């Protein structure tokens, strides 16, 4: 009787699991594109070393 | 005249045997009521078995 009230819990505990590392998924690409943001500022930043008179 | 009493012994030697015998009866009938009460668990445990699952 205990076993039988369970169920709703029972399954919404995988729901609850496999949105949680659907998200994890999402954190991961997002913090990959911030890090790509910052390698496309380091990129550009050599151009204005290149560039003698703003260098200087 | 004496062995009418040594035929007391027997009838005494026989109603130790009749006690005896009903009382491994009993011993032995106090035992089965385990082994089937056992049985009989064991067939409800497996019916909500089933009936959960079917729920689940």
């Amino acid at each position: 009787e205990k076993k039988e009230k369970q169920i709703e819990q029972q399954k919404k505990i995988q729901m609850s699991n496999l949105m949680n590392q659907a998200r994890l998924k999402v954190l991961r690409a997002r913090d990959d594109l911030i890090t790509d943001l910052l390698n496309e500022a380091k990129q550009r930043l050599s151009k204005v070393v290149k560039d003698t008179t703003r260098y200087q | 005249q004496s062995q009418g009493i040594q035929q007391l012994l027997q009838a005494e030697k026989r109603a130790a045997e009749k006690v005896s015998e009903a009382r491994k009866r009993k011993n032995r009938r106090l035992k089965q009521a385990k082994e089937e009460a056992q049985a009989e668990i064991e067939q409800y445990r497996l019916q909500r078995e089933k009936e959960f699952k079917a729920k689940e």
